[PDB]
């Protein structure tokens, strides 16, 4: 049997078989309960719902993300996503396929012990991987040196790979973007009367935070033709009929990346999160960091990201350095075409934790 | 092929190869802008149908690519050609001439080679098989019975070639697979897996000056039924990888020409390349197995080719890389 | 076949064949292990990466020189420079050929006794013999009398040698140049707030000490001109981008080979121990000591020098000798143009050390 690579997205969780295409399942992460009464009789009702069910039955239920600042909420949700995943998508069982499982960078331990433990006790799978999100991405990029970046809601990470050996003094993690993106896209469109409270509708500012936004060339200079008659203006258009028009706010949103003070935290941008990570790399390692700065994630899918980047950059870094930012189409799915790659190749089908050395290894063989 | 401008990365055609793409494209009935996608992108769904470009050394694979299936399919359609030329009546049983050329080799050996002669081993296996069988029965007639003989086995060279995993084609496929492919990297991993074994030894362990001049990570030397033959590796993954794809395959297939759609009759993305030849060599081997066999050897008595002259020093090579002298020992 | 001379280099290992252009292979002696986790998944790494490969791999290793004060490391390393140097860049088979080594004159015993033996066994040479690199030089630059100097990375050496015989009572080794110029020049361009501690970075120092440095007409007078503001700095780039402008440590470093006191070490300079070995010979010898002073070695391709070293012994020596002093071109070269020569020569080919009388006779033949 064919392996699969399942990919523990903070998004939208992805999930397909071991190549060589693109991924089968793709989902909201959501898990919602029914926060009303209900009088039809049959009954025919869930006990949770999860998505896609939990985004067509939207107002009815209160949406919970099971991962939440990088971290699972508990391990019964969890579990819920796990069991429907394979069985009511995928439609395949764990004791038929190797499995490969992602994680992100700097999480804490000891969550990828009980993860794992819990994993191959509930699912018996017969042998599993822990791989994190960002290694994944070189392989997609078919690069074997770089700085990568798993940017998904709501963790960004920044960790620098050098042919082919990882550097552990330069990785940083940011709690910057992409969840408090959509929470301050609430908190400025509430500026425009329009009020998105709820849960439910939490989900209509993160599809709004997809479509809509934008990143300026310059911030300032965007501002002053603002300022101007000249329509920025989108008409969106809300499931209840409501026509919102938004403008200003929509390149002020993606800015916070280059300015993390719009929302008040003290944290640096990604334009110095990745001079400062490069500088904390051996002066022969920083000519190859720059040229193969490589972005990740479905939050750095803004139209103006990487020649914003580029430019920001460019300014900073040494004169007369060769600069290039590598961002392809496709960035959402980056690390599953990466995980892809991996998981066919000899001879990591021998570095897989198999069950019975797990049994007598216990959770201390993770690491 | 040259590097994309860092907009969406990728790879470009170059402005010299501008003209040459008009001339090319009304012979395949395709159209230029169309191809030049189809020569760049990796062709996907998400279900929208996304475009996403691919690199330049995948570019220049996928392009030759292309060439080594019109022309693949332009053969077979010379041969089915010919075939409807003298459509057969009906089918039962069969009298049939399999040629093909012996062992070949030269001072350096190329990939070319290297299929040449394991497929010879192939046929160097089936070739003892059917002698111990002629004379186990010869044995049986003339009313001796049967008696033991010891048979001479070349399974371990064929292991070496071809094996799961461990094969020398299987760790040529799977280095197509890696970020960055390296010939060097290709090398190691063949004394890697196979320390051991007395078919298959170092350049610089060889008798011959020209073979100890190829540094260990520039050649390899497999002992066949002919010799110590010694192949060098530099080209030999970039002569191995094929890379038709989706975006390509799939625009070929739908010409505008009527003639070209004649020839072509998710997953798997770059393919199987070095398990092509595995492939349809079993096809025929197995055949050779399910029928009888006639084995004429071809002598060439001199180099110039011409009559009443006898080389010795050329007759003698052809009897030890034509098997015969195998089936001597085996005798 | 063709008798191979391969020079044992504190640098800047030398080799070629016997005869009559120049050398195949220089490379700098370097063998470096990777300080970093790869992860990668090739995996495609060295156990441990020999020069060239190490210094275009730099950054990711901990480069360790395997010659240090004049003598091997190790002989587990040593014979990894000599296997690399054989087969991947000469490629050509030791029982193919007779070798010629070569030695620093003063190392200690039973160190050329081991060498031989080991590479006996080793890589099984059908014939050998070990010259001192000094010796050698006479017979590059086409002499038979003088002083000679081999200088390297980081012993130097003072040899006299009369026509055609050499005197024990005089010879002088100095460990005093080049490595600790080295060391001292990374001393005295921290005090500029480069720092370059590491043992990659190293490398980027030897380098600068290559290019920049120069050798002053006097110390006084050039530190007069040095307080004036007339530019002496030169600016050098550096991998990262950097722009290192040096100036007054640019003729301090090289002139710690006429004052040793820069670095605090008791020994006296070039100058002196030159004088001091002439006068520790006969009195009818020293006429011709005198005008056949020869430099060799890499470490003597400064610019000042000879005319440093000439002004400074015309001081010291008696009024109204004629002293010239001897200084060609390609003098890190020298060393194997002197072996070439040698090995070429009738009757030279029965002065090696065969296989058969070596395995009869052991380690005691050498001497």
């Amino acid at each position: 049997t064919t392996a699969l690579v399942c990919d523990n997205g903070s998004g939208l969780v992805k999930a397909g078989f071991a190549g060589d295409d693109a991924p089968r399942a793709v989902f909201p992460s959501i898990v919602g309960r029914p926060r009303h009464q209900g009088v039809m009789v049959g009954m025919g009702q869930k006990d949770s719902y999860v998505g896609d069910e939990a985004q067509s039955k939207r107002g009815i239920l209160t949406l919970k993300y099971p991962i939440e600042h990088g971290i699972i909420t508990n391990w019964d949700d969890m579990e819920k996503i796990w069991h429907h995943t394979f069985y009511n998508e995928l439609r395949v069982a764990p004791e038929e396929h190797p499995t490969l499982l992602t994680e992100a960078p700097l999480n804490p331990k000891a969550n990828r012990e009980k993860m794992t433990q819990i994993m191959f006790e509930t699912f018996n799978v017969p042998a599993m991987y822990v791989a994190i999100q960002a290694v994944l991405s070189l392989y997609a990029s078919g690069r074997t040196t770089g700085i990568v970046l798993d940017s998904g809601d709501g963790v960004t990470h920044n960790v620098p790979i050098y042919e082919g050996y990882a550097l552990p003094h330069a990785i940083m993690r940011l709690d910057l973007a992409g969840r408090d993106l959509t929470d301050y896209l609430m908190k400025i469109l509430t500026e425009r009367g329009y009020s998105f409270v709820t849960t439910a509708e939490r989900e209509i500012v993160r599809d709004i935070k997809e479509k809509l936004c934008y990143v300026a060339l310059d911030f300032e200079n965007e501002m002053a033709t603002a300022a101007s008659s000249s329509s920025l203006e989108k008409s969106y258009e809300l499931p209840d009929g409501q026509v919102i028009t938004i403008g200003n706010e929509r390149f002020r949103c993606p800015e916070t990346l280059f300015q993390p003070s719009f929302i008040g935290m003290e944290s640096a941008g990604i334009h110095e999160t990745t001079y400062n990570s490069i500088m904390k790399c051996d002066i022969d390692i920083r000519k190859d960091l720059y040229a193969n700065n490589v972005m990740s994630g479905g939050t750095t899918m803004y139209p103006g990201i990487a020649d914003r980047m580029q430019k920001e950059i460019t300014a900073l870094a040494p004169s007369t350095m060769k600069i290039k930012i590598i961002a392809p189409p496709e960035r959402k799915y980056s690390v599953w075409i990466g995980g892809s790659i991996l998981a066919s190749l000899s001879t990591f089908q021998q570095m897989w934790i198999t069950k019975q050395e797990y049994d007598e290894a216990g959770p201390s063989i993770v690491h | 092929f040259e590097e994309a401008g860092s907009t969406s990365g990728g790879c470009n055609l170059k402005n010299k190869s501008t003209q040459a793409l008009e001339y090319c494209a009304e012979l395949l009935g395709l159209d230029q802008d169309d191809l030049r996608v189809s020569l760049t992108t990796r062709v996907m769904l998400t279900t929208t149908v996304i475009k996403v470009p691919l690199k330049v050394e995948q570019a220049n694979n996928a392009r030759d690519a292309l060439a080594k299936t019109v022309y693949s399919h332009l053969f077979d359609h010379v041969v089915n050609r010919v075939n409807q030329c003298f459509p057969f009546e009906t089918s039962s049983y069969f009298i049939g001439v399999l040629d093909i050329a012996g062992f070949e080799y030269f001072e350096h050996n190329s990939f070319e080679q290297f299929c040449i002669n394991y497929c010879n081993e192939k046929l160097q296996q089936f070739f003892n098989e059917r002698i111990l069988k002629e004379e186990q029965e010869l044995y049986q007639k003339e009313g001796l019975g049967v008696n033991e003989v010891h048979y001479v086995d070349n399974q371990d060279c064929i292991d070496l070639i071809e094996a799961r995993l461990v094969g020398i084609l299987d760790i040529l496929d799977e280095e197509n697979r890696l970020p960055q492919p390296s010939d060097q990297h290709f090398t190691s991993a063949v004394h890697q897996k196979h320390k051991d074994h007395f078919r298959l030894s170092i350049p610089r362990k060889s008798k011959l000056a020209i073979h100890r001049n190829i540094r260990d990570d520039e050649g390899f030397i497999i002992r066949h039924f002919a010799g110590a033959v010694c192949y060098e590796t530099t080209q030999f993954v970039e002569k191995n990888n094929d890379a038709l794809h989706m975006s390509l395959e799939s625009l070929i297939c739908e010409s505008r020409d009527k003639f070209i759609r004649e020839l072509f009759e998710g997953k798997l993305s770059f393919i199987s390349v070095g398990n092509k030849f595995k492939t349809q060599l079993n096809l025929l081997l197995d055949k050779l197995r399910s029928t009888g066999a006639s084995f004429i050897r071809c002598i060439k008595p001199n180099l110039k080719m011409t009559s009443h002259h006898f080389e010795g020093a050329q007759i003698l090579s052809q009897l030890q890389c034509s098997g015969m002298v195998s089936v001597l020992d085996l005798m």
